[PDB]
RNA sequence: AGGACCGAACCGACUAAUGUCGAAAAAUUAGCGGAUGACUUGUGGCUGGGGGUGAAAGGCCAAUCAAACCGGGAGAUAGCU
RNA sequence: GCUCGCCGGAAGACCAAGGGUUCCUGUCCAACGUUAAUCGGGGCAGGGUGAGUCGACCCCUAAGGCGAGGCCGAAAGGCGUAGUCGAUGGGAAACAGGUUAAUAUUCCUGUACUUGGUGUUACUGCGAAGGGGGGACGGAGAAGGCUAUGUUGGCCGGGCGACGGUUGUCCCGGUUUAAGCGUGUAGGCUGGUUUUCCAGGCAAAUCCGGAAAAUCAAGGCUGAGGCGUGAUGACGAGGCACUACGGUGCUGAAGCAACAAAUGCCCUGCUUCCAGGAAAAGCCUCUAAGCAUCAGGUAACAUCAAAUCGUACCCCAAACCGACACAGGUGGUCAGGUAGAGAAUACCAAGGCGCUUGAGAGAACUCGGGUGAAGGAACUAGGCAAAAUGGUGCCGUAACUUCGGGAGAAGGCACGCUGAUAUGUAGGUGAGGUCCCUCGCGGAUGGAGCUGAAAUCAGUCGAAGAUACCAGCUGGCUGCAACUGUUUAUUAAAAACACAGCACUGUGCAAACACGAAAGUGGACGUAUACGGUGUGACGCCUGCCCGGUGCCGGGAGGUUAAU
RNA sequence: AUCGGGUAAGUUCCGACCUGCACGAAUGGCGUAAUGAUGGCCAGGCUGUCUCCACCCGAGACUCAGUGAAAU
RNA sequence: CUUUAAUGUUUGAUGUUCUAACGUUGACCCGUAAUCCGGGUUGCGGACAGUGUCUGGUGGGUAGUUUGAUCCGGUGGUUCUGAAUGGAAGGGCCAUCGCUCAACGGAUAAAAGGUACUC
């Protein structure tokens, strides 16, 4: 069988990058979150 | 004409198909074509507002113009085409200064006819005519509730209105659902009936003559379980088989009489 | 010409056997139905939770669905173990 | 190193996505490999990815996202115009050989090609977010030309050979050469040249479109392949001299003809079908504003630049997703020889592997198979499973039927090899010579040569000649459902769901209906032959009675009836 | 969804009647060619399904060497 | 004052007509290389439609639940008190009355079923 994560760079970076993120404040709230855990990653990117 | 196939097979059994001899066997006017991208019954959200539409083969978009305002510029039927969007074909009409347009075609029209548009205008078929001059108790198609509009009653094949009455500025038309209507006389409409009214005798033969056609399968309300329908009722809750929907107050004005 | 016929790739799993702390959190062998379409597939998007989609089984919604997951009310309440 | 076995439409070679150095060398067995290991996709060190011609990048765009103003909404925010993004698509260009342990279409050798800047020369009107053409397109199907490719023959170099014969009609290996350039053919499309005019192409137009004429009947566009140059160059079997004995250098003969032939090109071709089959940009052309002693454009020459990013490795797997070095899943391209209708099946070439525990013995029992005396379903919920037929050609094929089907019904006979018909037939292809030629890739005769079924007779060996793999069991009765098809991913594939048809009902178009606090959308850029809902489910007979209760429609006689 | 056929033997199946607990005419009734990985029955062949199992070929099972879990 | 009538007044229910509010998902022009939107002209309806508050009816479509006691008080008498003073309303004191609220120590004034999809 194929499993569920079937790897994509770009629906990766276009569904959960930056910018994505951030067109909407609900990612800018999320990724406030982020920062204030201090999480080294960020977010998902090369 | 229309033909009914061998039953070389089931699926095409019961075929019965509607063949035009006389349709273009060719490309259409690509100057007056245009795309139209299906949109399977979703809205701007997204969600399917209307059921029972998707898939189907791709169609063309084909510029009708239907408001007819070229006025008194005799033009003559190059040939006929079929159109994808409509039921009835569609007519190539080029004018004498050198323009090329879609028409609906009327039930006697034929390549090189002569067509004339406009208030000085002959009553034969195809011509575009004001209710005030056509003569009561004619047969028209392609009829506008508002000057200018362009044109929205008789448009598919084989349909046709009559003008039974003339009350000053307005006129009574007989619609072919048994609707009177009161329109406004500076309203234009197209004299005859349109074309290709064997298009009842076409019964699509099996399933997939539909599914192509841009229609989907259609769940029966029993089938489906109480939470999904409520079973008679539309999925909705509204108590349809003989209700009306009918509310408006603002064109009841224009209404006649209603269906019977 | 054929939602035609037999049958490869492809799709699915109708039967039997093995596998249930197995090679696999539904797998493998031979048979099996379609195989020019109402077929399938690669890519990119749209439909987001009392909602989506559903040729409709209460089926699927990231191995979890008669109401997903994550954090909060919350150390909910439990005459019960 | 030599044997034996497997894949070989793959268990081979390229890639796309996905991984991020796992790729090569040196060095070690501390931990990993389900055992050992000197080995490795393990530990440490070094090296390795060279692009105007590949792709990304960049121009345009579909689905779709964002969205200046704007509409709407308590706020957040939702919709959307102009615009901007968005390849899964359209746009410019390279081939052959050689080389490292790792890069090559990037490096070297040879021959080229494409886009812009600058300068010279000779001419000339240029000039757009604007107009026109093209770009630009579906399904199915047949033929012809070809080619990649393979077979045979001639030619070249070698061999005559350890178990009988093999200088002979014998055996082994090669017999390859691209892009570009010129000729432009098979084929396909289209009638051209000139003049005059027109409220059409949201302004204009020499451009498109339309209307008139005079002239010829040919022209124009597209177009695989082949032919010469590219190329007296590279490559090339084999031999020769040294080997850190892995390997390096020199040399180098022939490099042709016929046949067959593709899913690949002509072919976005041609013939038919209704389900009527993207858009924009680059590209050619016309002018508006503005300038026309300029600027700008055309044609030839010389020169400059074409930046930046990835270029290793795996990519049906040990490296990607499955927690694994997991019997699972993963898109595209090339894909040969014999038999075979076939990309099935049996064995092989090229190429890649023997799958990371084995050595003994051959107990019961388990797993997968082979055989079997006699019976042949007597075992079993149930012919579950097993067993049996299975292909080609010829004869023949019932009941019913919607006349198509049932049907490959059922049921009967020949299939091997050799000679003759025929020192290989029919058929296909088809040289040289001869004759014409509107003179070359032109047309007739001719059959050289090559390829080559099918059928009859006769003979012949075997128990069996569709001798292996591949390869329907058959008929009758009968309920269900018209049929094909889809469904509970991971116990229920069905009578269930769906279906074309049928009937009712609603909707007059700012239509009904649904998503939405609303805007606005789908319905529909459709409109009563149209769309939504309901019920049944082809076709024939049909669909009988009932309006009391609940809904729906219409009514207003008379009573009740809130806010006010 | 009682009588006869099939077997020597038939609560299944088929055909005939209706004493239809509790079929019935578009939540449709009656037949229907063809179709079905659909439910059931019968007949021809076939055979290890069985009378009744017997032997053989490969991997386990057993011994040795190296590594080395589990539920409880 | 009972009974009538021309005249000027408050006016409303209803009918015909008009435009100036209002709609225009009708047409033309501009912002604008613009199917959005706004503005200018015009035609079409027009005090209709539509919207805002209140209100009658329908409304498993949706949402929360179930499967003489009590509160309320009807009347009385009692100046006991009565929220600045004085009254009144509302409470308190004595009597009586309205429910087999009988599930009769009566948990709400107001509540029926299925789950084999279950937990």
């Amino acid at each position: 069988m194929k499993r569920t994560f079937q790897p994509s760079v770009l629906k990766r970076n276009r569904s959960h990058g930056f910018r994505a993120r951030m067109a909407t404040k609900n990612g800018r709230q999320v990724l406030a979150r982020r920062r204030a855990k201090g999480r080294a990653r960020l977010t998902v990117s090369k | 004409a229309v033909v009914k196939c061998k039953p070389t097979s089931p699926g095409r059994r019961h075929v019965v198909k509607v063949v035009n001899p006389e349709l273009h066997k060719g490309k259409p006017f690509a100057p007056l074509l245009e795309k139209n991208s299906k949109s399977g019954g979703r809205n701007n959200n997204g969600r399917i507002t209307t059921r029972h539409i998707g898939g189907g083969h791709k169609q063309a978009y084909r510029i009708v113009d239907f408001k007819r305002n070229k006025d008194g510029i005799p033009a003559v039927v190059e040939r006929l085409e079929y159109d994808p969007n409509r039921s009835a074909n569609i007519a190539l009409v080029l004018y004498k200064d050198g323009e090329r347009r879609y028409i609906l075609a009327p039930k006697g029209l034929k390549a090189g006819d002569q067509i004339q548009s406009g208030v000085d205008a002959a009553i034969k078929p195809g011509n575009t005519l004001p209710m005030r001059n056509i003569p009561v108790g004619s047969t028209v198609h392609n009829v506008e509730m508002k000057p200018g509009k362009g044109g929205q009653l008789a448009r598919s094949a084989g349909t046709y209105v009559q003008i039974v009455a003339r009350d000053g500025a307005y006129v009574t038309l007989r619609l072919r659902s048994g609707e009177m209507r009161k329109v406004e006389a500076d309203c234009r409409a197209t004299l005859g009936e349109v074309g290709n009214a064997e298009h009842m005798l076409r019964v699509l033969g099996k399933a997939g003559a539909a599914r192509w056609r841009g229609v989907r399968p259609t769940v029966r309300g029993t089938a489906m379980n109480p939470v999904d329908h409520p079973h008679p009722v539309t999925p909705w809750g509204v108590q349809t088989k003989g209700k009306k929907t009918r509310s408006n107050k603002r064109t009841d004005k224009f209404i006649v009489r209603r269906r019977s």
